Formats: structure tokens, sequence, C-alpha cells
């Protein structure tokens, strides 16, 4: 509420694993991601809460990524669904569900 | 109305020491030939970590 009747407060630094995404009025107009949340529950929950401010008012949403490193291959959401495929059972299993391919793949510098 | 940005930005040479530090390290390797899934979440956590700003990893002291 502050940073919404103050006009000068800039930026509104906030959490994906922040609760209250609830509250419906954000009066700022642009969204930084500066990072990708591994946990889908909160990923999701934090891109309905933007798309929510989106809805109130258009919106720029920014997408941080650095070039060469591992977060590009973590923006591709087969890996959010190696994670959901690892949260069935994942206590009496050998923890094997990640293939040797899928891993060396993932990471490995292709021309 | 909704814009979607995708912004690349190129790691710092201390990022990519500490980068390589941690994916050269046998504990990595050893892991990505044989795999587990908790030790590749590690390897995440650290690794992206890192990619986020080396001083959550090594911060400078005074």
């Amino acid at each position: 509420r502050s940073f919404n009747r103050d006009r000068r407060i800039f930026c509104a630094i906030l959490s994906t694993h922040s609760r209250t995404t609830g509250i419906n009025l954000v009066e700022a107009d642009t969204v930084v991601f500066y990072d990708n949340d591994l946990n889908p529950v909160m990923d999701a929950k934090a891109q309905e809460w933007c798309d929510r401010i989106g809805r109130c008012k258009d919106i720029h949403i920014y997408r941080l990524v650095s070039g060469n490193s591992i977060e590009e291959k973590l923006l591709k959401n087969g890996t959010k669904d190696l994670i959901r495929e690892v949260a069935a059972q994942g206590n009496d299993y050998s923890m094997a569900f990640l293939t040797q391919r899928t891993i060396q793949e993932l990471f490995e510098v292709y021309s | 109305k909704k814009y979607e940005h995708v912004l690349k930005c190129r790691l710092s040479n201390r990022q990519k020491a500490l980068y390589e530090d941690v994916i050269l390290q046998p504990g990595t390797q050893e892991a990505l030939k044989s795999g587990h899934f908790v030790n590749v979440l590690s390897i995440l956590v650290r690794l992206q970590r890192i990619c986020n700003h080396p001083g959550l990893v090594e911060p400078r002291h005074p």
C-alpha cells in the first residue's frame, strides 16, 4: 500500500516465495524476473500473479538469463516436467529418474 | 496487454571461475556420469546460486 500511494519509490523488491499474491492491486507497470524458480508451484503462483497485474493494466515483464549457463536449460518446461516426474513417490525409488542422456545432453555444449 | 522479453546476460570472470570450479570438481563429474536426482539438484542449487551472484557462494570479506 505504501508503494502504491507514493509515486516516488522506484521499485518494490518481491520474493517468489511470498504468500500474499491475493493482493489484486499493485500500481507499478513493469516486472523483472531476476531468476528462475526450480520449484514449479512457486513459479506458477508467481507467473499467475504477474499475469493478474498485467490484466489490471498493461505491463512489461522482463526475464533475465545467463547466456552460457544452465539457466538457459531451466527455461525449458521439460526441466520442470523432470522435477514433476520425480515428485511422484520420490522416496522409495533409487533416485535415478534423471537418465544419463537427459543429464548429459541438457548441459553439454554443442556447435 | 503483455509483452515478453528474455535478455541474455554475460557472466563475469569471477562467475566464470566459480562456475568452472563447481563443474570441474570430480564430485560433479561422477554425478554426471552415474546420475542421482538429489545430487543433480544440489549441483544446480550451487551453480544457479553462483549464476545469480557469486557473493552468495563466496562473499568478499573486509
